[PDB]
């Protein structure tokens, strides 16, 4: 449930997706999932308008 | 060999400078001269 | 300086109507009348002739001329 | 002609996207002119330059 906003995956905030991912699991898994979003969101936004 | 041809900027007359001469024009009193374009073949790109 | 031969966006030849556009602006024609009589219908290939300055005409007065 | 919309990935904070066809047609052609001047003189003696 919920929509992703500036407080969930934003820069300069706690309770972050990548932050919790790096705290729970290893730090290598946090960087591999940061570039996957930058390849999924922008193309869909460009094709949406 | 061939005298170096130079053009003026007021009368555009093609004269020649022989050797260590006062740089001027023989028609007018203008003291600046120009040069001719080279007679070689330069290649250009149309891209 | 000179009217572009082709358009920037689409690529339609717009450089063959500059002199015709000039000669048609002196027959008591409106800018829009000349632009829609020449053949231009859309606006991407219309501002090539409308908004264009001619500086080569002023640059030929300073050009070297033979005596 | 400008189209205010996001593109694939290259309009980040101030980046702008160009059109390759328009750039080839000649949108934004620039020319640079540099000057190279050289003066040459005599001296108080009879020495010279050549
Ligand atoms: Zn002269
Ligand atoms: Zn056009």
């Amino acid at each position: 449930s919920g929509s992703m906003d500036k407080g969930t995956l934003g820069s300069g905030s706690k309770n972050n997706i990548f932050y919790i991912l790096l705290r729970d699991w290893g730090q290598n898994e946090a960087a591999d999932a940061m570039s996957r979003l930058a390849r999924l969101a922008p193309v869909y936004l460009s094709n949406r308008g | 060999q061939q005298p170096m041809i130079y053009i003026c900027g007021e009368c555009h007359t093609e004269n020649e400078i022989k050797s260590r001469d006062p740089i001027r024009c023989r028609e007018c009193g203008y003291r600046i001269m120009y040069k001719k374009r080279t007679k070689r073949l330069v290649v250009f790109d149309a891209r | 300086m000179i009217i572009p031969v082709r358009c920037f966006t689409c690529g339609k030849i717009v450089g063959n109507k500059w002199e015709a556009y000039l000669g048609l602006l002196q027959a008591e024609y409106t800018e829009g009348d000349a632009l829609d009589a020449l053949g231009l219908k859309r606006y991407c290939c219309r501002r090539m002739l409308l908004a264009h300055v001619d500086l080569i005409e002023k640059l030929l007065n300073y050009a070297p001329l033979e005596k | 002609t400008v189209a205010v919309m996001s593109y694939s990935g290259y309009d980040i904070e101030d980046a702008l996207v160009l059109n390759k066809a328009s750039l080839d047609r000649g949108f934004g052609r620039c020319l640079v002119y540099k000057n190279a001047k050289c003066t040459l003189k005599r001296y108080t003696n009879q020495t010279f330059d050549k």
